[PDB]
């Protein structure tokens, strides 16, 4: 695309310019550009990429969710703005979800052999799933549910198979599938009980931990502990 | 409900 | 341009929702789309195109000033891509304020007749020849600073004749010119007896006001001493 | 150096 001509080297160095200059549409459009040079990615690269596009769809979700509430106030006296503007944004969203999965499918899961990084990817199809559910209306709604269940699902089970359990990215991928079960799937006791078992087996493994990822670990077990909180 | 970082 | 399709009254209704929903980018061209109708602004509706404007122009200086200092670091041993990528940025921060710029010079400036229009239009020129003085490099940086000047001056001749020393324009007018003498001109002195001057005739004048406009008015004259705090 | 709102 309009990255082809810049090195991934570049790409990568502008990525975490951007990500300084809180630029966060400009660092997801470089670490789109690098991904398609067609190599797989680094530990820090895929980070990159997964802090650029949160931050991007952040944002939509939040204004979709702003004028989703105001559509609705709306329907308990005006003309069709304030739907064409919420249809407007959520085309928007879904374009973002569509790039990301895009990247995923061509052809970041397929070449990601080693745990962590195709349980990244996986987790990252699950949640861009999960974003397109979140503003999905009726029948596909079902599809874009179980395939965010099944990407959720696959990245599951090579975790526990691959990854200790306070291994940040399993932390992270059963932190989201938990909300997925909460949020999405209407199933608050399947997401307790993730949420639960989760902090739990991580607790039992800290022990094994150095101070610098114990702190790693226990900063996501806090944000499943939060949920927990708030769900129980 | 707070999903990861 | 792109909104010539959208009714002006649909413009400015989905303006005030990009605010809600923080979506600066899309207030700025709903508000831009409205000015292209041709028709002279509202109150209400100028101040919906400088909070949108300013947003958008606030983020990309904000970037700038990173990006800068990064750069500036960076010559006290990488290549091309700091500078490649502060200049993109500026770039399009350069084509914002040249396109607010063109608003005001066709037609709304050329239009405004009353005090309060034709003073708010001369102070955002000043604003955004400031911001582009921001980012100028040498001579033509000269020409810019001059402009700034002159535009702040016009609208300053016109407040002081026609409208009380505590109007929040007035006030505003006054605080972003004396910025312009203390950041742009390097003339601090002037920036401080402008600000001096400008709170002291706010301060005389209180007793005319309501409680509401009372407000209004402190509330910029804060601005003007927190700057004459850290000038002084 | 704080500008207008
Ligand atoms: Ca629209
Ligand atoms: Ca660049
Ligand atoms: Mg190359
Ligand atoms: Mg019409
Ligand atoms: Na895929
Ligand atoms: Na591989
Ligand atoms: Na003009
Ligand atoms: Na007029």
């Amino acid at each position: 695309g309009a990255m082809g001509s810049m090195e991934r080297a570049s790409l990568i160095q502008k990525a975490k310019l951007a990500e300084q200059a809180e630029r966060y549409e400009d660092m997801a459009a470089f670490m789109k550009g690098a991904v398609e040079k067609g190599e797989e990615l680094s530990c820090e690269e895929r980070n990159l990429l997964s802090v650029a596009y949160k931050n991007v769809v952040g944002g939509q979700r939040a204004a979709w969710r702003v004028l989703s509430s105001i559509e609705q106030k709306s329907n308990e006296e005006k003309g069709p703005e304030v739907r064409e503007y919420r249809e407007k944004v959520e085309t928007e969203l879904q374009g973002v979800c569509d790039t990301v999965l895009g990247l995923l499918d061509s052809h970041l899961i397929k070449e990601a052999g080693d745990a962590e990084s195709r349980v990244f990817y996986l987790k990252m199809k699950g949640d861009y799933y999960r974003y397109l559910a979140e503003v999905a209306t009726g029948d596909d709604k079902k599809r874009i549910i179980d395939s965010a269940r099944s990407a959720y699902q696959e990245a599951m089970d090579i975790s526990k198979k691959e990854m200790p359990p306070t291994n940040p990215i399993r932390l992270g991928l059963a932190l989201n599938f938990s909300v997925f079960h909460y949020e999405i799937a209407n199933s608050p006791e399947e997401a307790i009980s993730l949420a639960k078992t989760t902090f739990d087996e991580a607790m039992a493994d800290l022990h094994t931990l150095s101070e610098d990822s114990y702190k790693d670990s226990t900063l996501i077990m806090q944000l499943l502990r939060d949920n927990l909180t708030l769900w129980t | 409900c707070l999903s990861d970082h």
